[PDB]
């Protein structure tokens, strides 16, 4: 209600605060995640919280490696998506201003030139609604549209999921702001940019008890450079040590 | 008897099972094979998703059908 969409980076201990008086295995899990992670930064729960968390770990990796050649590829990418969301009946007019916003953002993190910008102002920008949300929408777009694009082979998987055709799915549970994402999605934007991810799962699951780790799944379009944290319900950012 | 479960990259898991083996006992032969929690794992037949509770018989999966895995990553 007063939090920010994305949160300041924090140590992981305040992550064992909130489940010291839970399960053991949570916390268990969560010492192991100290020992792999320096820090966590939270996003919102407001719905979008795996788009927020992808867009403001994705823009800050470009901050911090100032890898220009990844932003040209990117570009390259999101030029491919404009064309395929043209050719799925969508005019420019419907989504053009979220793709020169992401782009204005990603333009800006790079140094050298009149409009870079630093880490504080990274942050304000992730944290200002009119820029933030349009960033959101436009990665749902592009989702929208990978997934569209390839209804075929994602048919069976959400039919089984929700009892919906792939254009209903996208149009009710990819497009619409703070509708809650899942595997589908994150398979969708991750091809689409062909950014990796990986979502390290933290939840009570054990095989031997006694024994037990945080697992992890990697989404490769060479470990991730983005790291994601999942609790059942909800995304954030994970840093690495 | 052999069946084939599909995931959302492309690969084909094929598994030995017979019609009276667990939902339950599916997800832990694809743990034994990909190493994932059967927590973690959704199942589906033919657009239904399949319970823990009812076996291979009762949502009448034959020989060599094909199954769709999802893992379990909705959030907010």
């Amino acid at each position: 209600s007063k939090l920010p969409y994305v949160g300041d980076k924090e140590p992981l201990s305040t992550l064992a605060a909130e489940f010291q008086s839970g399960s053991p295995i949570l916390q268990e899990k969560i010492k192991l995640l100290g020992e792999q992670y320096d820090a966590l930064r939270r996003t919102r729960g407001d719905g979008n919280c795996f788009y927020r968390s992808f867009m403001f770990s994705y823009l800050e990796h470009i901050l911090e490696t100032q890898d220009k050649a990844e932003v040209e590829r990117i570009l390259k990418k999101i030029e491919q998506c404009k064309k395929t969301l043209a050719d799925l009946g969508y005019i420019e007019f419907t989504f053009e201003d979220f793709f020169s916003i992401f782009i204005d953002q990603l333009e800006s993190v790079l140094q050298g030139h009149e409009s870079s910008i630093g880490a504080e102002e990274l942050l304000e920008r992730t944290r200002d609604q009119m820029v933030s949300d349009y960033v959101v929408m436009f990665f749902r777009f592009v989702t929208s549209g990978e997934i569209q694009r390839r209804a075929e082979f994602f048919e069976p998987f959400i039919s089984g999921l929700t009892n919906s055709t792939v254009v209903q799915f996208c149009k009710a549970s990819v497009e619409p702001m703070g509708e809650e994402s899942d595997h589908v999605h994150i398979i969708a934007l991750s091809d689409a940019l062909g950014v990796p991810i990986r979502v390290m799962y933290l939840d009570r699951s054990s095989c031997d008890a006694g024994n037990i780790s945080v697992n992890h799944h990697d989404f490769s379009p060479e470990k991730p450079y983005i790291t994601l944290l999942y609790r059942p319900g909800h995304y954030d950012i994970l840093y690495p040590k | 008897m052999q069946i084939f479960v599909k995931t959302l990259t492309g690969k084909t898991i094929t598994l030995e099972v017979e019609p009276s083996d667990t939902i339950e006992n599916v997800k832990a032969k694809i743990q034994d094979k990909e190493g994932i929690p059967p927590d973690q794992q959704r199942l589906i037949f033919a657009g239904k998703q399949l319970e823990d509770g009812r076996t291979l018989s009762d949502y009448n999966i034959q020989k060599e059908s094909t199954l769709h895995l999802v893992l379990r990553l909705r959030g907010g």
